[PDB]
RNA sequence: GACAAUGGUAGGAGAGCGUUCUAAGGGCGUUGAAGCAUGAUCGUAAGGACAUGUGGAGCGCUUAGAAGUGAGAAUGCCGGUG
RNA sequence: UAACUUGGGAGUCAGAACAUGGGUGAUAAGGUCCGUGUUCGAAAGGGAAACAGCCCAGACCACCAGCUAAGGUCCCAAAAU
RNA sequence: ACCGAUAGUGAACCAGUACCGUGAGGGAAAGGUGAAAAGCACCCCGGAAGGGGAGUGAAAUAGAACCUGAAACCGUGUGCUUACAAGUAGUCAGAGCCCGUUAAUGGGUGAUGGCGUGCCUUUUGUAGAAUGAACCGGCGAGUUACGAUUUGAUGCAAGGUU
């Protein structure tokens, strides 16, 4: 009806990022992730397109968790097959694939909806190198809030 | 009630799977009975006698107080002849819709004027109250005037 | 035993989907100016 | 230029020169209608202000006070068996803006 | 004098059936289905005509708060020392100042600031 | 007067009612008698006293 | 020019004769007639009868070159359906509808 | 210009459109009537129009009457088609 | 801002949950039975994850306008890491 | 101010007939070429049925299942769109591509986001796993006579009335 500056495909631009995974205890780190994904801090921000840009985590051991729940925060996973729930990752989870340890837990910030499952690729998580993106020019964040 | 046909119940009861039907002539078959059809009946009610003559003097006072009244000294011819009428009507001017007025018979104005489109040729006596306010022209003898004044008043 | 639903006019349409027929081989004879069936002999043919 | 005007109670982003669609407002068609109420007169020299700002928004010609598109309402409430329907056409006043006055 | 309904109803149908086009499958061609669903459908429209004044003043703070705190001032501290410095202003005007011309908003920003 | 253009009574003809013709009437698919019970049913009706 | 040809009533049912139908269009005309001739369903040589009879109004009628034509259309409408009965078990019976089919093939050399 | 009031079932109270026929007045109709299909138009609702096709002969509009007057449900009835 | 007298037209006589005073029950029930209030029935919205009965509040219609109630302010999801 | 073929008699049509019953007795459906038969001579594919030309006719898109031909429903090439997706089928935002109107804040299609459990009866209460409807047409439910009491109307007035 009025007008309000509702942003386009070929009207947007991507850039991209890197975080460094140092001492943030994976919610102070995990939340503000996602807001970066969905644009959120950027102005022209129209939610019925994807707007947004990529983020690499990189080092990602040095993840901590306070408190006594390095054994507890257990996680599950069914297999549809009677019987099958896989309790066999406790939140020690860090000494094996731990990409998927933060790459879990931005998924489950972000919505579940059509869109954001696509959104949720735009996330990488890397072993404790640096990234092999280096021929698409990243760029540095660290400070999280 | 007077169709022909329904003293038979069609399908019994509990068991068959239909409706709950009861006889072959109910209404809402394609067969008959109405239910609420219309009585052969009279349209017939009456106003009481002086207000049924207080319509009468207020037609014709519609014409005489407001555009239209013709009076005529009467006029008399033997032989039927419509065209020595319709001659008549075009010499002292009227329009299509004209009503003659006879004291108490004509044997010829009751018969002629009888074909003409638009005329009425009642009897001083048979002054009803549609055709007074149907027509728009009151022409009348000087005989049944005197009369019309010593009947309704 | 029965239906619960009338299959609408997509699942009609959707489900006949693999339910043709395709053609034969129709290699011509040399001579027939008619078409043989392939590994056959027809009856006023080349073959 | 760059300003921001106001009426029925809302707000309208001017982009000078242009046509804008807007409520009812009384003057006939064709004629010569102003407004007064800038909160923020703009520009080149952003000169933001107080309740007003003291420049008058130039005034804007008028044009075709006709009515809207029809809508239709039509609300019920569910198994108790209720009915409203009744149709709506609300007025508008294009304007073209031509100018401005900081 | 026995009257049945000539016409009274099949053009009164098809002002249904055409008001009612693009449904899926079986709902834009007969009667008593879509008589259904076009009866909703206004339903919706009393209803979500209460969203777009619940929507688009959840996006333009949004779009406000992203730009807010690229000046280190949050919208919570902002919008009060904007009502402290008399600023009447919308906030679809606010949107639409801190996306098309930044150097407005960047002083725009500076005035609320000063308040405080 | 005329008959083309005759004007009735000043507030003598009232039209009646059909009851049970609509839910936008007022008297709708149950035409003034209520749910269930003796004086619903047709024909019923208490003999008076 | 585009000559046709249909017939109207035949006896077999529509939607056993829309699997024939349904294969032979846009195709070279001259051997349309072979791959009639070499499948074995019902009414193979029917719709070939009625596409040899779509060949030879376009000799006679409207003089077009019988060396290769195409067929822009061919379908097959719903014909008049005949209704009968048959007893199975209990008193009961049960419909049997013999369909029966329009046939309608035109016939073409595609240029104007 | 004010000033207040307007959720809503059973149910009570007003104002209304449309269908068939008659009465009166006034019209349109082979230079194409009623129905049928299509359309982005008009009224606050029921609804009213106007062009364009198909259609081959009888219809509207104002006033006023009389009623076999309005359809989505009754394991409704009948005829069609899945 | 109601009240009452008269005269036409009815509908209801299957209620429910909360908050409290009580009997019955076992200081058992989404139990039953009375008092007394509210809401639903006959009320759509916002909060209580969804949820007739609890918490705010009563919809004549339009608009891409502002304040506020109950509940909230790291992300899904508007607002204080 | 009675109906115009589901109405009117059951029966407009070689009706109490087909048809069902051992019997007494039940008891249907089914109207319309045109002004006139002028009812398609002849040519062609096919065994024929049908069909394309020609021809009559104002009209055969009026061909003897015959005026008008709506819906369910089964089909034909097409402009937009669909194979990483969770769905009472919409509505409100809104991109891209195609078309140009009873010329108006234009029509069709919709990648993606919010919002969301059909309808009626019945209920203290229903999306309800309570009932009812396969779908589209057509038919199908406060009527009339006679009275009684009430307001609204209109004559006349200690009188009114057949
Ligand atoms: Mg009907
Ligand atoms: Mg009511
Ligand atoms: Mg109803
Ligand atoms: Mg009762
Ligand atoms: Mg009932
Ligand atoms: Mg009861
Ligand atoms: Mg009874
Ligand atoms: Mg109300
Ligand atoms: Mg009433
Ligand atoms: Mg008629
Ligand atoms: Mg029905
Ligand atoms: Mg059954
Ligand atoms: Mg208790
Ligand atoms: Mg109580
Ligand atoms: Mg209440
Ligand atoms: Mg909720
Ligand atoms: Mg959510
Ligand atoms: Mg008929
Ligand atoms: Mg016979
Ligand atoms: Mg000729
Ligand atoms: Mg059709
Ligand atoms: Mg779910
Ligand atoms: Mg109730
Ligand atoms: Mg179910
Ligand atoms: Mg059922």
């Amino acid at each position: 009806m009025r007008q309000t500056f509702m942003a386009n495909e070929s009207n947007i631009e991507r850039k991209w990022y890197v975080i460094d995974a140092e001492g943030q205890t994976l919610g102070r780190l995990s939340s503000e992730v996602a807001s970066i994904l969905r644009g959120k801090n950027k102005v022209t921000y129209t939610p019925h397109v994807d707007t947004g840009d990529y983020v690499i985590v990189i080092n990602a051991s040095k993840i901590e968790f306070t408190g006594n729940k390095e054994t507890d925060k257990v996680y599950y996973r069914h297999s549809n097959h009677p019987g099958g729930i896989k309790s066999i990752t406790a939140g020690e989870l860090r000494r094996t694939n731990p990409e998927r340890l933060i790459e879990n837990s931005i998924k489950g910030m972000l919505p579940s909806t059509r869109l954001g499952e696509k959104q949720g690729k735009k996330l990488f998580v890397y072993g404790g190198a640096e990234h092999p993106h280096a021929a698409q020019q990243p760029e540095n964040y660290e400070l999280r809030g | 009630s007077a169709v022909s046909g329904g003293g038979r119940k069609p399908w019994k009861q509990k068991g068959t799977g239909r409706a709950r039907q009861g006889t072959i002539r109910a209404p809402q078959w394609r067969g008959g009975g109405i239910v609420f059809g219309p009585t052969p009946r009279s349209y017939a009610y009456k106003m009481p006698k002086k207000m049924r003559r207080l319509a009468l003097r207020s037609a014709l006072s519609f014409k005489a107080q407001e555009n239209g009244l013709t009076v005529v000294d009467a006029f008399n011819f033997e032989a039927p002849k419509t065209k020595e009428f319709k001659n008549v009507l075009s010499t002292l001017e009227q329009p299509k819709k004209v009503l003659v007025v006879t004291e108490n018979e004509d044997v010829n104005v009751e018969l002629s004027a009888r074909n003409i489109p638009g005329v009425q040729v009642t009897t001083a006596q048979g002054l009803n109250v549609l055709d007074i306010t149907n027509a728009d022209s009151l022409v009348i003898t000087e005989a049944a005037a005197k009369k019309v004044e010593e009947v309704l008043g | 035993a029965v239906p619960k639903r009338r299959t609408s006019k997509t699942r009609k349409n959707k489900r006949r989907t693999h339910f043709k027929i395709s053609v034969p081989g129709m290699t011509e004879c040399p001579n027939c100016g008619e078409y043989k069936l392939s590994h056959r002999v027809c009856k006023n043919c080349g073959s | 230029m760059f300003a921001i005007i106001e009426t029925g109670g809302k707000q309208i982003k001017v982009e000078e020169g242009q046509e804008i669609f807007v409520e009812k407002l009384d003057v006939n068609e064709g004629d010569t209608f102003t407004f007064d109420k800038v909160l923020f007169v703009g520009g080149d020299s952003v000169k933001v202000g107080a309740p007003t700002v003291e420049g008058a928004t130039v005034t804007a010609t008028v044009n075709k006070q006709g009515r809207g598109k029809k809508i239709t309402v039509f609300t019920y409430k569910r198994r108790k068996n209720s009915k409203r329907k009744k149709g709506h056409r609300q007025p508008y006043t294009k304007l073209t803006i031509d100018k401005i006055n900081a | 004098p026995r009257v049945k309904g000539g016409t009274v109803t099949r053009a009164r149908r098809k002002k249904t059936i055409k008001l009612a086009k693009g449904y899926f499958g079986s709902k834009h061609t007969l009667y008593k289905v879509a008589k259904q669903q076009v009866m909703k459908s206004g339903q919706y429209a009393f209803r979500d005509r209460r969203q777009r004044k619940r929507d688009f003043r959840k996006l333009w703070i949004t779009r406000i708060n992203a730009a807010a705190r690229q000046h280190e001032m949050s919208y919570s501290r902002l919008m009060n020392g904007l009502k402290k410095a008399g600023i009447d202003i919308n906030r679809k005007m606010l949107s639409e100042i801190a996306i098309s011309d930044e150097k407005a908003f960047a002083q725009l920003v500076t005035k609320a600031k000063d308040a405080l | 007067m005329k008959l083309h253009e005759l004007k009735p009574a000043e507030g003598s003809r009232k039209e009646r009612n059909r009851v049970g013709r609509g839910v936008a009437t007022g008297n709708g698919k149950t035409s003034g008698r209520g749910h269930k019970g003796q004086k619903a049913r047709s024909g019923g009706g208490v003999r008076p006293g | 020019m585009e000559a046709k040809a249909v017939a109207r009533t035949i006896r077999i049912a529509p939607r056993k004769v829309r699997l024939v139908l349904d294969l032979i269009r846009g195709k070279n005309a001259a051997e349309a007639i072979a791959i009639l001739k070499l499948t074995n369903k019902a009414s193979s040589p029917v719709i070939e009868k009625v596409l040899m009879s779509a060949l030879a109004n376009a000799e006679h009628n409207y003089d077009m070159n019988t060396d290769e034509l195409v067929v822009k259309e061919a379908y097959a409408n719903e014909g008049p359906t005949l209704k009968r009965f048959r007893p199975r078990a209990q008193g009961r019976a049960s419909a049997i509808n013999k369909r029966t089919s329009h046939i309608t093939i035109v016939v073409s050399d595609g240029k104007e």
